[PDB]
């Protein structure tokens, strides 16, 4: 959730430069929503 | 206040840590930190809300 933040454009960090990198001419829109209730157990599916 | 002087700081150990809440600069880059330097460097930490 923290890491939200890192996906905008002219953005930086462990987030926004190694898995999920977005141009810094980005055109479109950023949707999320916390997934607490659906995918919170302890869940490592995910990384 | 700290000074910090007469060594070689290597700053990417400090941007990859994942202990920092939040890791900002202003007048610089934090990636170009390693290759530009500089003549001191101070580390005022305290501690606040």
């Amino acid at each position: 959730g923290d890491e939200v933040r890192q996906i905008a454009p002219g953005q930086t960090g462990k987030i926004a430069d190694y898995n999920y990198k977005l141009p810094d001419d980005f055109t479109g829109c950023v949707i999320a929503w916390n997934s607490n209730n659906l995918d919170s157990k302890g869940n490592y599916n995910y990384l | 206040r700290k000074r910090i002087s007469n060594c070689v700081a290597d700053y990417s150990v400090l941007y990859n840590s994942a202990s920092f809440s939040t890791f900002k600069c202003y007048g610089v880059s934090p990636t170009k930190l390693n290759d530009l330097c500089f003549t001191n460097v101070y580390a005022d930490s305290f501690v606040i809300r």
